Parts: C-alpha cells; sequence; structure tokens
C-alpha cells in the first residue's frame, strides 16, 4: 500500500482523478489531511501535484496513462506543464484557451486515442479555473474544449471522483 | 544503456531529426548544454536558422553550434521555446524543461519510478519556483537542494541527469542569494564540464 495524504480542504481533482484510475492496478490509500503528500516508501514522498501524477502513472503500467512511447511521454509532459503554467493564471486565459482548442479539433483525448495524464491535469485545472467556469456561465466557451470537457465529464470515474469530493 | 533506436521506437526516422523553435531575447541555455552533451554521444548535423520573426541576432547565438541526429534551430519571436517534429499529428512541445526531458531521454538511461519522478520533480522546481521566482522561493529551493547535494553528487543520485543540466542552466540566468556549501560544490562540478562551461560563455 502505497498511501496519499490530501488536503482535504482543497482537493487535488488531478491526483484523485489518478488514483481513481489506477486503484485497481496498484493498491493505494487516501486520506484526510491539510496538504498532499505521497507516501513511496520510509524515505521517499513527492509533494507536488505533477509528480505525485507521474509517480502513479509511472507505477500503474497498465492503466496507459503516462502514454505508450516516448512521444507520447512527451507531449503528455506538454500538457502537464500547460496546464500548471498557462491554465492556472488568469492572465491571459483567452489565448491559452484557444490554443487548447485548436490542439482539441482534431482530437478525442489529449494524447493518443485513450486517456492520459495530460487529460487529468488539463481538466481538474480548468475545472477548478474561475474565467472557464465563467465562459461556461456566458455560453462562450470554445467548441473543441466544451466537446472534450463534457466527455470527460460524464465518465464514471470522474463522477465518481466528483461525487467523493466535490462541495 | 539503450541504443537510440529502441528509445524512439517505430519512429526512429520520424523522431533523428529536430527542430527547435527560440526566442533571442530569451536564449534557452539548457538547450545549449544539451545539444552539446547529445554531440559528445551521437553524430549530429547542428544547423542554425533566423526566422523573419526577428532582427540583429547576436553572434554568438547566430554560431551558438550519415548522422544519427538532426538538430536544427531557429531564433524566432517565440513567447516559449518550442520543438517541433516532422510528424506533425503530434503537437509542438512547449518548455525548455520538456525539450531538455526529452533529450536527455535520447541516452536510453533506465530509471526506476521512484528516481525518474524524482528528476521530473527537480526539473519543475527549476522551471516552476526557481526560474520566475521569489527571492524567499529561491533560498528555500537552495536549502532543498543543499539537502540533496549533501547525500549524492548529483540532484538524482550518482549520475548526471537532465535534472542538473536544467536546474544549473536557470540558475545562471536568473543572477542575490546566499549560496549553501553543497550546492556551491555541485555548481562548480557542473561548471567543470566541458558541455556546461562551453554553453556557459556562448551567451557571455
Amino acid at each position: 500500500t502505497l498511501s496519499l495524504t490530501v488536503n482535504s480542504g482543497d482537493p487535488p481533482l488531478g491526483a484523485l482523478l489518478a488514483v481513481e484510475h489506477v486503484k485497481d492496478d496498484v493498491s493505494i490509500s487516501v486520506e484526510e489531511g491539510k496538504e498532499n503528500i505521497l507516501h513511496v516508501s520510509e524515505n521517499v514522498i513527492f509533494t507536488d501535484v505533477n509528480s505525485i501524477l507521474r509517480y502513479l502513472a509511472r507505477v500503474a503500467t497498465t492503466a496507459g496513462l503516462y502514454g505508450s512511447n516516448l512521444m507520447e511521454h512527451t507531449e503528455i509532459d506538454h500538457w502537464l506543464e500547460f496546464s500548471a503554467t498557462k491554465l492556472s493564471s488568469s492572465d491571459s486565459f483567452t489565448s491559452t484557451i484557444n490554443e487548447l482548442n485548436h490542439s482539441l479539433s482534431l482530437r478525442t483525448y489529449l494524447v493518443g486515442n485513450s486517456l492520459s495524464l495530460a487529460d487529468l491535469s488539463v481538466w481538474a485545472t480548468l475545472k477548478g479555473n474561475a474565467a472557464w467556469q465563467e465562459q461556461l456561465k456566458q455560453k462562450k466557451a470554445p467548441v473543441h474544449v466544451k466537446r472534450w470537457f463534457g466527455f470527460l465529464e460524464a465518465q464514471q470515474a470522474f463522477q465518481s471522483v466528483g461525487t467523493k469530493w466535490d462541495v | 544503456a539503450l541504443d537510440l533506436n529502441s528509445v524512439l521506437g517505430k519512429d526512429y526516422g520520424a523522431l533523428k531529426d529536430i527542430v527547435i523553435n527560440a526566442n533571442p531575447a530569451s536564449p534557452p541555455l539548457s538547450l545549449l548544454v544539451l545539444h552539446r552533451l547529445l554531440c559528445e554521444h551521437f553524430r549530429v548535423l547542428s544547423t542554425v536558422h533566423t526566422h523573419d520573426s526577428v532582427k540583429s541576432v547576436p553572434e554568438n547565438l547566430l554560431k551558438c553550434f550519415d548522422y544519427q541526429l538532426g538538430f536544427t534551430l531557429i531564433w524566432k519571436n517565440v513567447p516559449k521555446t518550442q520543438m517541433k517534429f516532422s510528424i506533425q499529428t503530434m503537437c509542438p512541445i512547449e518548455g525548455e524543461g520538456n525539450i531538455a526531458r526529452f533529450l536527455f531521454s535520447l541516452f536510453g538511461q533506465k530509471h526506476n519510478a521512484v528516481n525518474a519522478t524524482l528528476i521530473d520533480s527537480w526539473v519543475d522546481i527549476a522551471i516552476f519556483q526557481l526560474k520566475e521566482g521569489s527571492s524567499k522561493e529561491k533560498a528555500a529551493v537552495f536549502r532543498s537542494m543543499n539537502s540533496a547535494l549533501g547525500k549524492s553528487p548529483w540532484l538524482a543520485g550518482n549520475e548526471l541527469t537532465v535534472a542538473d543540466v536544467v536546474l544549473w542552466s536557470v540558475l545562471q540566468q536568473i543572477g542575490s542569494v546566499t549560496v549553501p556549501a553543497n550546492v556551491q560544490r555541485w555548481m562548480r562540478s557542473c561548471e567543470n564540464l566541458a558541455p556546461f562551461n562551453t554553453a556557459l560563455k556562448l551567451l557571455k
């Protein structure tokens, strides 16, 4: 058993979505707390969200969350940053969401043809982004992002995480 | 260690030639260092071009450089360093930290899940905390580095990794805070490597 402590006051949805997708593959416990800590082994912890995601994807090889080849792994690294830096800021949101829209235009999932850390990261980050929620409220969301966002949202794992952690 | 072919896999041919777009006002030292590292290990055809986006690139930037890798750097007015590949089913890869991770992976060295993630974690610290960071945050990063570098010669262990390349490179391009002892030792161990000091003097 790997153990993930979470900030219960502000749940890391990306990490909780990853746990939901690897929990049949690796045994994981999730604990209530006030900060995010993945407890790997006695001298080994990860406290930043993107490292927590990467470790879970690496240890749950059957889940396929880090892609199937080097190019996909690289694309997933690109999106993990994109969410951490561009989608985590409210400055320049219009250009950022437009960029996401363009990448999604020919895609169903961000990378390859299956769910990956890129979807989990970008979706969770979007969900907590106030400018996104405003665009949705104003019926101004870009078509591809709206389509992709809604598709994930409807999925069972996402619904489950939402039920357990959404306020 | 893994050969270049198996690393890239089915499209070794597709990925052998690499294109990077970089902004002359923000040259990516980490990539320059990694270019040097690659050249020591592989037969590399390198080229520099200048997109019409910009004018008057300084000479050092302009002169910054049967093969195994093609490596083309284009100066451009991009908001963020960007790598593109011939396959364009894929997205362009943004951010020197991400490009560096890919390039370092070409050496085919194996890491378990913990160590590979530790390496990634240090790159993120460089990109997300150090580079655009506060003075106070920088001191915290120094403390964390100092602790790790008291336990091994490199940030993630007994071998040099992309953690070292990126974090060292970013540190040069921000320029203040007291440097603790293990960090000082590590800094001079990095700068002692030809790929490192060579690339650094290019930027003069």
